[PDB]
């Protein structure tokens, strides 16, 4: 018949109240800063079309990151300046601090902060029950207060999060795959990163909505109370539902696509079988136990669900149990 | 013609000027030479066009031996000539003929250069070349002149020249080299580090 | 094959070559049609595909590949071929005295044909010295870009060689030349080298 | 054979010395330290020397460095020795530091730096006063290395350092000065052509003290009628001529009879004869307020072929041509 369309629970119709130049970035004209400003350090990687450095603010003595560009995808360019520029001074969202060019070349360059990201890659080290809870509630200040902008970001996942672990603060970077809502819209489902792909990309329905951060994010805490990164681990896009529905159950996943009439790849019929609802305590042992409590898996459970519409928003994960502690100490630091 | 306009016409010793004759007469401008080069007094004969010493002695083939003597005794008193007022006039002539070769540095704009000692002791260094404008020193271009002593050439020839010609001086350099990557340029921060990681290792 | 013959070539030994597998690939040769005139036909002398035109469509190759060269040799894989040049000192050695012959690296001063010839780049001393074989003063400096020997260093750390272990002391009889004594020599070159009096 | 001449001032004063101050071959040098010094610019050129001001890095005072090129290790030994026993004597230079470069070897004298005025500036500066207090000046420091046995040999305005601001004086470059034992045969390639004193150039070995005094004879004829140099000759024997047509040829024919001394017979064709002239022909509008009566008398005095009736030094001192100078 077609599938159901589905509208976000909250921040709706935030984008067509807004005026044109809000959301339209294709009409975005680029205010270019100066280059001979900042001074490269050291190579911290490579990609397809684009060349990154640590470099260094010479007018402030500041840590920055310029990001060269070939100047390919006129739109997916724009389409992120835009979105860094409508979500500056945003709670832990990253800030843009320049973009330039080179006189000759003309090769642009993104210009963002610095983040002194800690890994834990190996001090051997690791948190503790209050850092996850921390840490989780910094990304939701990021992913509601971008929600609240009508933005999604599309790509939530652990590299995605900086963690300067010594000062305690967080950034959410790479807004590459971010896009503006607009309700009804249909939109490209081949976003994310597969272990934290949402089911509604995974079946293929295109008019999902914020609530696709919220499953992301749902994804990274299971890999941190439950100590295996990453939780999901499909070989593929096709053995990566497969993977859920041994642990989400295959029913409510039937009923999902039943409610909204998504027509399921052939493919999944023979791969997909018929699996139990599994309870979360079947993950727990001697290594991970004193990181699951309670509270950590009500609040899980509410993020990892099937229909997109039953998740929880970013502002009301933020009001369960699982932060009281955590927003006292915000409340009593002023 | 003489054995001086011989030497200093011969391939590789392009570097060197002829020594006026007058100069090598007076004994005064020898004092302690003798010293320093083995069978001295036929060697200066020889290098003085006069006739040589006899026949049945060339035992270690002895021609070759005083031969390479003249030739390291030349440059010996070489060393001490272009420290010479005339000596240096001799020089700063094939200085502005471009005989020296000129600097490879870009930024010195092809500034005539100066034979160098970096030794004055013989067998131990080969001649340099010394730019007045970079005030560095390096090695000719050519392999011609790669087996030419460098102490008969001195260690502070250059050095004296600008001290008695300071006219001669080039202005330091306008321009210097600026490393530049997509227009963005290299902070120094970052050979500091790269110097380890090649360390580290 | 025309690459092969290319870099083979007298005075074309600074250039590495460009894998065909890189140039097939069109996403690479972004913007070198409005560069350089007859791009159609000058890029496929290159992969090997009227006394007038064939004459220029061969110099109009030659600027291709050398602006292709320019982008390829700061990939990784253009990198490590240059890189192979370099281990062997297919670049020439540093004239400094005091750098001791450390290989050199090929560089522009300019990015942009026809302005500057090609010049070297020393690891050591961080200067740049114009090729001492006069085969080398013919080759555009904008083939190898400003940026090459940055990148190289900035992929490859390891590679960098320790500062300079002496330096130059120039001595006179032994004793070295104080500072104060070129700001004087200095001078006296400026008031030398004054207008001399134009009789009217 | 030539007869026999002494000093008739200061005769034995050497040789009842010990001999550690007249065996110079015997001095061992005191070395210094060579880093401390660094050259800044090029001052003076000799045939023995070359000369720097320098600065010294340790107190960044400023210095004269006289570089020695190479010579006998004779000589060097013998000026270093002749400045450490004339230190300090009136109007000698004072010897600061001796270094040697390490690897040439070569050796170097280090001096406290003299504010020396323009040899030029002042032949146009100098007054009448200003000669003879000058003159004085270096009769102290002449009569000081004589009492101390010690010639000279190359006494000539170049030699004489004037710091005319300061109007101080210092007699400078001993490599040529010798000491003096009665009876001594010495070598007579001193001094410098418009300089040297008649016994140099007839050949006369056995000199002294009193060879100084021709040198300094010379030195006031230049300065008082202001030609420069005065015996201008064009060699060493063309020099004999240029005085032999002021002092005459008389009293040189009697000179070379009273000592035995054979002439070379070179100077026959070229000496003739000529007549005493009187110093006022080298009196004109432009020297004159330099010469006076005593002027004349003092110079007549010194400018004798026979050594042995110049002035010395002492006696020099008490002419009239000083009398304005020694009160002050
Ligand atoms: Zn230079
Ligand atoms: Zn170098």
């Amino acid at each position: 018949s077609g599938p159901v369309p589905s509208r976000a629970r909250v921040y709706t119709d935030v984008n067509t109240h807004r005026p044109r130049e809000y959301w339209d970035y294709e009409s975005h004209v680029v205010e270019w800063g100066n280059q001979d400003d900042y001074q490269l350090v050291r190579k911290l990687g490579r990609g397809k079309y684009s060349e990154v450095f640590e470099a260094i603010n010479i007018t402030n003595n500041e840590k920055v990151v310029v990001k060269i560009l070939k100047p390919v995808k006129k739109k997916k360019i724009k389409r992120e300046i835009k979105i860094l520029e409508n979500l500056r001074g945003g709670p832990n969202i990253i800030t843009l601090a320049d973009i330039v060019k080179d006189p000759v070349s003309r090769t642009p360059a993104l210009v963002f902060e610095h983040v002194n990201n800690t890994d834990f890659k190996q001090l051997r080290q690791t948190l503790t029950d209050y850092d996850i809870r921390f840490y989780m509630y910094e990304i939701l200040k990021a992913l509601d207060y971008c929600h609240s902008m009508g933005i999604m970001h599309r790509d939530v996942k652990p590299h995605n999060v900086m963690i300067d672990h010594e000062h305690r603060k967080l950034r959410l970077i790479d807004w590459g795959l971010a896009e503006f809502y607009h309700p009804g819209q249909e939109y490209n489902v081949r976003v994310a990163s597969r272990y934290f792909k949402g089911p509604e990309l995974l079946v293929d329905y295109q008019m999902y909505d914020y609530s696709l951060d919220m499953w992301s994010l749902g994804c990274m805490l299971a890999s941190m109370i439950f100590r295996k990164e990453p939780f999901f681990h499909g070989h593929d896009n096709y053995d990566q539902l497969v993977r859920i529905a041994k642990v989400l159950g295959t029913e409510d996943l039937y009923d999902y696509i039943d409610k909204y009439n998504i027509e399921l790849d052939p493919r999944f019929n023979d791969i997909l079988g018929r699996h139990s609802r599994k309870r979360w305590e079947r993950f727990v042992h001697s290594e991970n136990q004193h990181l699951v409590s309670p509270e950590a898996l009500d609040f899980l459970d509410k993020l990892l669900r099937y229909d997109h519409q039953s998740r929880l928003t970013a502002r009301e994960a933020m009001e369960h149990p699982y932060f009281y502690t955590v927003v006292k100490d915000q409340a009593r630091m002023g | 013609v003489s054995w001086i306009s011989w030497f200093c016409g011969l391939r590789g010793n392009e570097f060197f000027c002829e020594v006026d004759e007058d100069y090598i007469q007076d004994k005064f401008n020898l004092t302690g030479l003798n010293e320093q080069v083995p069978h001295y007094r036929q060697a200066l004969d020889m290098i003085l066009d006069l006739e040589p010493d006899e026949e049945l002695e060339d035992n270690p083939n002895q021609s070759d031996l005083i031969e390479q003597a003249a030739e390291m005794l030349y440059g010996l008193i070489h060393a001490r000539y272009i420290l010479t007022n005339r000596g240096i006039a001799q020089m700063l002539e094939k200085y502005q003929q471009g005989d020296f070769g000129y600097c490879p540095r870009v930024y010195c704009e092809n500034q005539p250069m100066l034979p160098i000692g970096l030794s004055d002791i013989p067998g131990e260094a080969m001649v340099k070349l010394y730019c007045p404008k970079c005030m560095d020193v390096y090695t000719p271009k050519s392999s011609r002149h790669h087996h030419t002593d460098g102490a008969y050439f001195g260690t502070g020839f250059p050095h004296m020249l600008f001290m008695v010609h300071p006219e001669y001086r080039p202005k330091r350099p306008a321009n210097q080299f600026v490393p530049r990557l997509y227009g963005f340029k290299i902070h120094p921060m970052a050979y500091q580090l790269q110097l380890q990681a090649a360390s580290n290792f």
